């Protein structure tokens, strides 16, 4: 048995003796203050693990048990969602009529004149007016009830408390030992199995039993208070057998491998539900399935204690060529002793994940009347994109970090990452060609369009009515996916989603997805979206291949991940670490996203979302404008920013009024970040000694230094401001528009 | 090609000589101070103008000072 | 095996021996180019990629020029090709004074009289092979 | 006739006389002791 | 309570934090009992 | 009266105002059922605006053409309800509050640990300074008579010009 | 001046000009700044201590 | 020692990397990097990637003399490497030894050096610069 729980026992004492002796993980920091820099300092070095301890089985350890703590922390996240469901929303009422009632469950104490905030919703209501679309959530699962939405709050408070005493216990009482950490195979397999397929395979069983009569019931026009309890549900056979006419062969058909029998209920229809335009609860029950059966199977394939499975370190070093030498020899052992690496790669992982997430949840709703609650689409969409392109930063940081802490020359010789090392300046010459050819290209194409049409020269643009760029192959994979069902999907009713071409779904008026069209507008955004997600590749690659070393610096390693400068040595040494490297790529991710968001706002809201009226008669949001107006930045400006910021700069004196307020504030703060951005230390130095002699006259100097913040501090300061500002102007520029309208 | 001096607050601690990565200073001797020694700038050509030098002095306000002068191929560090 | 191997048996100088950069295919492919051909004097080099260049430039000035809808479109596209081989061939004239001076001369091309003579060449071919671009798609039906 | 000069001065000027001059001085700023 | 756990609650920021909740808490009170007040 | 202005009791814009105010929150109004916390919240503004309409009238402000009270910062008797009075108030607390921490401040530097007394309050006696920082404008010119409360000048550094 | 002493500082270009500190050690010898003044405040480096000439130093306490 | 290099000691196996010197070393200036090694063993090159050295004397171009310090700091902080000697090769094949210069490392002392660049006062003595004006000199 090589796969083994080794622990020990009482390795830390619990007592609150460090907790009042700051700055005791480091060497440095727990001598006490002499400035006002300990302080930062004290901030910046608290998760810096590695820099306290040089064991990797302490430093195991603490990220256990602080993995613990965030998930009790994600527990009380989920507690809020439900108990705020439970007692502070119009829930049932949405459940009545969820189409004109606002879903709405947060409301605000008057005190000062705030309460002017807690607008009318619907159904007899005041409050603020929620996009997360927990509601429909919650109506996917059959949560027609209130008392379960309270007993769902109550079990996530316990399950909190459970990750709280946990994190406790693994770190003051049963801290396992580095072998156990290091069983990758083994933590791969359950993983791989219990986590992924056993979560699949039990919210599959809950859907069939629970929320596919719940819904059926509910989409059938029963009354929620009408409908039975799922308890109710779950024993009946002959009621599931009124519903679905397959219960009454019971669980035999599965067994003797007759599943074709079980097709009442799991089903590949496609397409979208007409009654609530979101797709097939049966389609989600049997993806869940086909999912649990795919991530169980998966889960039996790397080595345990039993003679079956397999080594990945025997499998990565069978991987070589003539072009990459010893191949992935050597992966293993860094994959294995440290930490960075497996952040690099899973935050990337967890990035692409959730921008995958933002693509796939618009053009599939997946709950019900989602679709027609465009706040939410929104809302979902953005939040996705922020999330993912937030994470895909944080991988090239961790992968920087790795490469300058972890590298080892003697362990990773001739493998890939010394081939990767050997040739970087071809890696990063070649995509800085890219990024320029890609920029000329994908951005003079609209400054030619704007002086075009500045010159009174509409022939001679790049649109639809003059020289044309046509997506052909966008549109030839719209048009294969049209003709899936039948003949490259032929046991399918449906498209897999109405995006690629169809039918336009309406649910009461309202559109909840119809075939998207793209032109030239489209092609010349797409290519806008491809430059800058290869610029702010060029600067994280370039951050981290010139991590250890370059031609400027020969010892850039020594110096450490983040630190200021070398010096105005050579020129100008200014910004060469691989932490300023990310500090340069966020502003690009930020330009990206928010590049992306725009595109999917603008498009939304001119050629899908509107209404529908008597024969047909489709009339969008903005009256199909991108067509012909996302052609120049001058449209851009007057079209979209200028046309829609109308809603919220008139929202004062109304319930959307704290959404101008958050534009003014997050205007405000933006413009505040380009005081650190812009300005240097020493001109605060100066400055701070001037207020200290000031100070030191009338006996005030403290004994603690004032110091201006430092280099990296100063940057870091002004990235955040500017991150802040931004995503707050667009976020409630999007709410206050998309909820008015 | 950029300029360094020494001045007497030297104490010959010699970190500005360890802290060079061109070796541009180096130790001569002295007899204004307990050490006996003084930092010397003899190769001043070689200098980048990093100022590693500066930063490692522990006299108030540094006894070695670097300025900023005439850019050649050696103090631009250009391996091209 | 091993396809990547250090540039010219030196381990340190900054290139390598790819299957980009020292294949037979690219050395018979860049070593025959005009301006890598040996045996050529520089007027021959300069007048054999002045042909290709100026059938090039006439290229996209009559397709996609303000006057392409218009019946003087390749005349038009002519004379733009023409403005631009001039502006090429002053800054081929200016580069030569900038970079070659003092020198011997000779059929080196890093010398005074090797890049007058490749100006020279460039030149007169550049505006030929505008010229025969011009013929051949005024006939295009020809063919 | 005066509305001939536009058509000549301008091209002639802003085209041909900032070509020279940036010729000229790329020529002058490369010149060697 | 301990002679290290009020220690730690005389820290910098545990004391910044409640002696804001406190006067937060204060003027909020006084706005809900002496509302709309411009003139003394 | 001053600057052309009227007081808000006399005013029409003013009344206006009221109108306009308390008509929103009645359409408000209409589509909640009576005894509904909803509605007894939306009444309840509905006699906050009341309450505070009447109150701006009672109290002697000056309403110019547009309807608002605006505060006279002059100085004059009748208008100390605005800014001077306020003033007072202020400068009293931030005294209070600039001597407290300066006693403590003297306090923190006359211990054995300075630097561990300012990240980690002694709070007994950072408590006493602070309930004993109420006699302030006494006590600062007791310190200023007597010396304590300004250096010299030839002892705080300064930068060399 | 004598070891234990409190001196102030007259050198212009120092971080504690015009500051008061104490003497360490005045060395007896060919040294151009014998005298160590130890201060209680750290400057832009965070060196408490430097090496001070006899000219420099103004004296305010006795041991 | 002296300006004699040795050009057929063996180099480090190294599988080529793009970190190099570029045209301006065959034409301006180059340097070069010589020490004596114990065992076949791995370090990191300063132009990026990982080298064997050789066991006994190795030879190593470089393009400035910041990477040829910083490979000869390698060489000292980890396994112990100290008689690396320091060279700049010109174009026209002469050689001029730079690091050890007078024979021993810089930080200790040795008699016979001469003093260069030393000022007879503190640094707050300087000259104002309206002293030095129109005359070309400088305040240092
Ligand atoms: C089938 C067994 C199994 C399961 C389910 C898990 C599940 C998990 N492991 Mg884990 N692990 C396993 C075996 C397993 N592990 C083994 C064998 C090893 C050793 C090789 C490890 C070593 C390991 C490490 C080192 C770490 C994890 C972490 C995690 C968490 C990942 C975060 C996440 O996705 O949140 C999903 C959240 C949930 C699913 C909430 C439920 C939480 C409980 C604890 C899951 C299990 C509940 C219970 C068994 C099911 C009862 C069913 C009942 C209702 C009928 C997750 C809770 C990481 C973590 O977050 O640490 C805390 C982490 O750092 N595991
Ligand atoms: C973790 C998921 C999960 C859970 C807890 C259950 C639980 C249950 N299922 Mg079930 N089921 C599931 C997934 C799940 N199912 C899936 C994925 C499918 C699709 C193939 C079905 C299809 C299914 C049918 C068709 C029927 C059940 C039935 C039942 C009930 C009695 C079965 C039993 O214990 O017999 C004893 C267990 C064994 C013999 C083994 C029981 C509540 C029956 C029912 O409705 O009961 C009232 C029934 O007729 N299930
Ligand atoms: C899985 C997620 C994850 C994890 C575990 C880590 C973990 C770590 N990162 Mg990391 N990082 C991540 C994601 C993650 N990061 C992402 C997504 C990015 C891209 C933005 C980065 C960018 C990054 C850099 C650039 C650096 C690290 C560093 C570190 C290390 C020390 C961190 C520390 O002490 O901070 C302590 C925690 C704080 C100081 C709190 C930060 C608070 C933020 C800035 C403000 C948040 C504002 C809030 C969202 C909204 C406020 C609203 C307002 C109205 C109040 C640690 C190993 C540092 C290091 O040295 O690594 C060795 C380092 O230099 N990371
Ligand atoms: C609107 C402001 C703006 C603009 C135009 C640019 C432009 C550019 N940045 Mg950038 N940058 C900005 C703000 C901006 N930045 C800010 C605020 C930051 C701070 C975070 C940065 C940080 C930053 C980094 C860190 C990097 C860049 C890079 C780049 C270049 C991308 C390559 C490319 O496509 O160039 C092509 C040129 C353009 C896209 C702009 C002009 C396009 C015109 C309209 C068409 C062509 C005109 C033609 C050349 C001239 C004809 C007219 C002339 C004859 C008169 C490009 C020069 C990257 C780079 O240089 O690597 C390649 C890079 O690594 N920038
Ligand atoms: C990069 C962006 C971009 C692009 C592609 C264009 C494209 C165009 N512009 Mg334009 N323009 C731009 C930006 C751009 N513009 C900007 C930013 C401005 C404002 C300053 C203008 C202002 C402008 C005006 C005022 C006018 C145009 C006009 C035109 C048209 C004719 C121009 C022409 O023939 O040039 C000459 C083109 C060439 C010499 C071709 C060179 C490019 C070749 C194809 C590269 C080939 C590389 C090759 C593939 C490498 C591989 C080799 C290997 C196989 C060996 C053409 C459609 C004219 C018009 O009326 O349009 C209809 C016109 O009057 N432009
Ligand atoms: C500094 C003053 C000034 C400025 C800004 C302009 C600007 C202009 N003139 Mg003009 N002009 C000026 C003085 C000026 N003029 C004077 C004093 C005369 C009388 C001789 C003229 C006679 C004139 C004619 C006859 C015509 C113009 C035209 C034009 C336009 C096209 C440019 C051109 O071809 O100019 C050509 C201008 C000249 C050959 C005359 C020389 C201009 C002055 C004397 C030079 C001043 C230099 C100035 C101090 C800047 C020095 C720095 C510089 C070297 C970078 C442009 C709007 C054309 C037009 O109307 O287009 C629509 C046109 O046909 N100009
Ligand atoms: C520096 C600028 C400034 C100033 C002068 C004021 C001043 C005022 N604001 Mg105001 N405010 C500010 C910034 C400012 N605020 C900012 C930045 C915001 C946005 C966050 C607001 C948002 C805001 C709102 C939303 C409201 C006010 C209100 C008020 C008034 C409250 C009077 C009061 O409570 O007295 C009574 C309080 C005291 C007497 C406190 C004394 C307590 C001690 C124990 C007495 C000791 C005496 C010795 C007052 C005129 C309120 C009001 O009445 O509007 C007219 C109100 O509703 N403000
Ligand atoms: C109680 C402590 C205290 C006192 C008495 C003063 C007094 C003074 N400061 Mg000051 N200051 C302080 C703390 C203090 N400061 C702190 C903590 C900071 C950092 C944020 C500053 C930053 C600062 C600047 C940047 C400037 C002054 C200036 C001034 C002078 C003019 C008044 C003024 O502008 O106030 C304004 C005061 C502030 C903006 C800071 C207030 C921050 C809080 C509210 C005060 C601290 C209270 C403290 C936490 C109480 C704890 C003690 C308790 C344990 C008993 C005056 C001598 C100005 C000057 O030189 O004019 C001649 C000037 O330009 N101060
Ligand atoms: C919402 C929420 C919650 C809840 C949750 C829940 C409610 C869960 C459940 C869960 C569950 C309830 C699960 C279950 C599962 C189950 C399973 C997973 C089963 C399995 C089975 C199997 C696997 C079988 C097998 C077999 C076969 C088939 C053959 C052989 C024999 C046997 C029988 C063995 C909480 C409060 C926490 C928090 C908040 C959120
Ligand atoms: C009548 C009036 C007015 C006017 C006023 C004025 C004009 C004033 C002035 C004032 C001034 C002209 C002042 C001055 C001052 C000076 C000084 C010099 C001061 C100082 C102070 C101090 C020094 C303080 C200190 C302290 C204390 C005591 C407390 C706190 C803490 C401390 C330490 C800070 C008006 C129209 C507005 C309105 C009406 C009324
Ligand atoms: C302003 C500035 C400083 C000075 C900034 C300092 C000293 C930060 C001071 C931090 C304060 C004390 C934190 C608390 C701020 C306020 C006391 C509280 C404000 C609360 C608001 C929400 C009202 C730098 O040190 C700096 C360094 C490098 C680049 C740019 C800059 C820079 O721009």
């Amino acid at each position: 048995s090589k796969v083994r729980v080794i622990v020990d026992k009482d390795p830390v004492a619990t007592s609150f003796e460090k907790w009042a002796q700051p700055g005791h993980f480091s060497r440095t920091l727990a001598k006490g203050p002499k400035t006002t820099t300990w302080i930062w300092n004290l901030h910046a070095d608290a998760h810096d693990f590695d820099s306290q301890t040089s064991s990797l089985e302490d430093i195991s350890r603490k990220i256990f048990s602080a993995h613990f703590g965030q998930l009790a922390i994600i527990f009380l996240w989920v507690s809020q969602a439900y108990f705020h469901g439970a007692r502070f929303s119009n829930y049932s009422a949405w459940l009545l009529n969820p189409t004109s009632i606002k879903p709405s469950a947060q409301v605000v104490w008057p005190v000062v004149g705030q309460e002017i905030l807690n607008g009318d919703v619907g159904g007899g209501f005041s409050g603020v007016q929620i996009t997360s679309g927990v509601f429909q959530m919650w109506r996917a699962s059959g949560i027609t009830n209130e008392t379960e939405l309270y007993w769902t709050a109550m079990g996530g408070l316990m399950m909190s408390a459970l990750m709280v005493f946990a994190g406790w216990f693994h770190y003051h009482k049963a801290a396992p030992k580095l072998e156990w950490f290091q069983n990758v195979e083994s933590m791969m397999n359950h993983h791989l199995a219990g986590l992924l397929g056993l979560g699949c395979l039990s919210w599959s069983g809950h859907q069939i039993h629970i929320s596919l009569p719940i819904n059926k019931l509910l989409d059938a026009g029963v009354a929620p208070q009408e409908i039975p309890l799922p308890h109710e549900l779950l024993f009946n056979q002959d009621l599931m057998a009124q519903l679905y006419p397959s219960f009454k062969k019971g669980l035999l058909p599965f067994f003797t491998l007759n599943w074709g029998e079980y097709s009442d209920f799991l089903t590949f229809k496609g397409g979208l539900n007409p009654i609530t335009g979101s797709l097939w609860l049966s389609d989600t029950a049997h993806h869940h399935l086909a999912l649990a059966v795919l991530f169980i199977f998966a889960g039996h394939m790397y080595r345990t204690n039993w003679g079956i499975g397999h080594s990945m370190k025997e499998i990565l070093e069978a991987h070589k060529g003539p072009l990459t030498g010893e191949g992935h020899k050597g992966l293993y052992e860094i994959l294995t002793t440290s930490w960075h690496a497996q952040l690099a790669i899973n935050l990337a992982m967890m990035g692409s994940l959730s921008i995958i997430v933002a693509h796939h949840m618009y053009a599939m709703p997946p709950y019900p009347y989602i679709a027609v609650d465009y706040p939410t689409q929104l809302s979902l969409f953005t939040h996705h994109m922020w999330i993912g392109g937030f994470c895909v930063c944080g991988a090239a940081a961790h992968g920087a970090i790795f490469m300058v802490r972890d590298y080892s020359p003697v362990q990773s010789y001739n493998n890939l990452l010394d081939r990767v090392l050997r040739h970087r300046d071809a890696i990063i010459s070649h995509l800085n060609w890219v990024c320029i050819f890609l920029g000329t290209h994908s951005f003079g194409l609209y400054i030619h369009n704007d002086t075009m049409r500045a010159l009174g020269r509409p022939q001679d643009m790049f649109s639809d009515k003059a020289i044309q760029l046509q997506p052909i192959f966008a549109k030839w994979v719209q048009s294969l996916h049209t003709l899936a069902p039948g003949n490259t999907a032929p046991n399918s009713l449906a498209t897999a989603s109405y995006a690629f071409g169809g039918d336009v779904v309406a649910v009461n008026g309202k559109i909840a997805m119809m075939p998207i069209q793209l032109g030239t507008a489209d092609f010349l955004v797409h290519h806008i979206h491809a430059f800058t997600i290869h610029v702010t590749v060029l600067i994280l690659l370039k951050g981290v291949l010139f991590a250890r070393s370059s031609r400027l610096i020969p010892d850039k390693a020594n110096l450490g991940f983040r630190f200021p400068c070398d010096g105005p040595g050579r020129g100008g040494t200014c910004q060469v670490s691989a932490w300023d490297h990310i500090f340069l790529g966020l502003f690009w991710m930020y330009n990206c996203i928010s590049v992306v968001i725009f595109h999917f706002s603008w498009k939304m809201q001119s050629d899908v979302w509107g209404t529908i009226s008597e024969k047909g008669k489709i009339t969008h949001i903005t009256g199909g404008n991108f067509a012909n107006s996302a052609l120049t930045i001058n449209g851009w400006l007057r079209d979209f920013l200028w046309s829609q910021a109308s809603q919220v700069i008139q929202s004062y004196g109304s319930a959307l009024s704290a959404y101008g307020i958050i534009f003014l504030g997050a205007h405000f703060i933006w413009a505040f970040s380009l005081m650190f951005l812009f300005s240097g230390r020493g001109y605060w130095q100066e400055l701070i000694e001037s207020v200290v002699w000031a100070h030191n006259k009338l006996k005030l100097a403290p004994a603690i230094q004032p110091r201006a913040l430092s280099i990296t501090q100063g940057r870091a300061v002004g990235l955040a401001h500017y991150l802040l500002g931004g995503i707050g102007t667009t976020w409630s520029f999007f709410l206050a528009r998309i909820i008015s309208v | 090609s950029h300029s360094v001096r020494v001045y007497d607050t030297c104490i010959g601690c010699t970190q500005c000589v360890r802290a060079c990565p061109c070796d541009v200073l180096e130790m001569v001797p002295w007899d204004g101070c307990k050490a006996g020694q003084i930092a010397s700038a003899p190769r001043a050509e070689d200098c980048i103008g990093c100022k590693r030098c500066e930063t490692a002095c522990p006299t108030d306000f540094l006894s070695v000072r670097v300025y900023l002068g005439s850019e050649t191929t050696r103090s631009l560090g250009l391996t091209y | 095996s091993e396809f990547v191997k250090p540039y010219n048996n030196d381990p340190f100088v900054g290139n390598l021996s790819t299957p980009v950069t020292t294949s037979t295919a690219t050395k018979l492919y860049l070593g025959n180019l005009p301006i890598y051909r040996k045996g050529l004097s520089p007027l021959l080099r300069g007048l054999e990629i002045g042909m290709a260049h100026g059938y090039f430039l006439i290229g996209p000035f009559y397709i996609l020029g303000p006057l392409r809808n218009s019946p003087n479109a390749l005349l038009v596209g002519l004379f733009s090709a023409f403005g631009l081989i001039l502006i090429l061939t002053l800054g081929l004239t200016i580069y030569g004074l900038a970079s070659f001076q003092g020198t011997e001369g000779g059929e080196n091309l890093e010398s005074a009289k090797g890049w007058r003579n490749f100006t020279s060449g460039f030149s007169i071919g550049a505006f030929g092979g505008a010229s025969v671009a011009y013929v051949l798609l005024d006939n295009i039906s020809f063919f | 006739s005066a509305s001939f000069l536009p058509s000549i001065l301008t091209p002639v000027v802003t085209l041909v006389f900032p070509g020279l001059m940036f010729a000229l001085f790329f020529v002058l700023i490369e010149q060697e002791e | 309570m301990s002679k290290d756990l009020l220690k730690y609650l005389s820290t910098a920021p545990v004391l910044l934090t409640a002696w804001m909740s406190l006067t937060a808490g204060m003027i909020i009170e006084i706005q809900r009992f002496f509302p709309d007040s411009l003139s003394f | 009266d001053v600057s052309g202005l009227t007081p808000c009791k006399d005013s029409a814009v003013f009344k206006k105002r009221l109108d306009g105010s308390v008509k929103k929150l009645q359409a408000r109004l209409a589509n909640y059922t009576e005894g509904t916390p909803a509605y007894l919240a939306l009444e309840q503004q509905i006699d906050q605006t009341k309450a505070r309409f009447a109150k701006y009238g009672d109290k002697g402000l000056l309403c110019g053409a547009d309807g608002l009270p605006h505060l006279i910062a002059d100085g004059r008797p009748d208008h100390a309800g605005e800014f001077v009075i306020p003033a007072f108030g202020f400068l009293y607390i931030a005294g209070w509050i600039g001597w407290a921490g300066r006693s403590y401040l003297q306090f923190s530097k006359k211990t054995d640990k300075p630097n561990e007394n300012e990240i980690i309050i002694n709070v007994p006696v950072a408590l006493g300074m602070m309930s004993g920082a109420f006699l302030w404008p006494l006590a600062a010119w007791k310190e200023l008579i007597n010396g304590q409360l300004l250096v010299p000048g030839d002892e705080v550094t300064v930068s060399p010009r | 001046i004598e070891r234990g002493s409190k001196v102030r500082v007259l050198r212009p270009e120092s971080y504690w000009f015009q500051e008061c500190g104490s003497v360490a050690t005045i060395a007896k010898g060919g040294d151009r700044y014998p005298v160590v003044v130890r201060f209680e405040k750290v400057n832009y480096p965070g060196v408490a201590p430097n090496n001070f000439a006899l000219d420099e130093l103004g004296e305010v306490e006795a041991p | 020692t002296s300006d004699v290099l040795n050009l057929q000691i063996p180099t480090p196996t190294f599988g080529g990397s793009t970190g190099g010197w570029l045209r301006a070393a065959e034409i301006e200036e180059k340097y070069a990097i010589t020490w004596t090694s114990k065992k076949e063993q791995i370090f990191e090159m300063p132009t990026s990637g990982a080298a064997i050295m050789q066991k006994g004397e190795n030879l190593l171009y470089l393009a400035k003399k910041e990477q040829c310090l910083a490979l000869s700091t390698q060489l000292r902080t980890l396994f112990k490497i100290s008689d690396y000697k320091i060279y700049r090769i010109f174009p026209n094949s002469e050689v001029q030894y730079l690091h050890p210069k007078d024979g021993v490392f810089p930080e200790k002392l040795n008699e016979g050096r001469i003093g260069v660049g030393n000022v007879g006062y503190s640094i707050g003595k300087n000259p104002n610069p309206v002293n030095v004006k129109f005359t070309g000199k400088n305040t240092f």
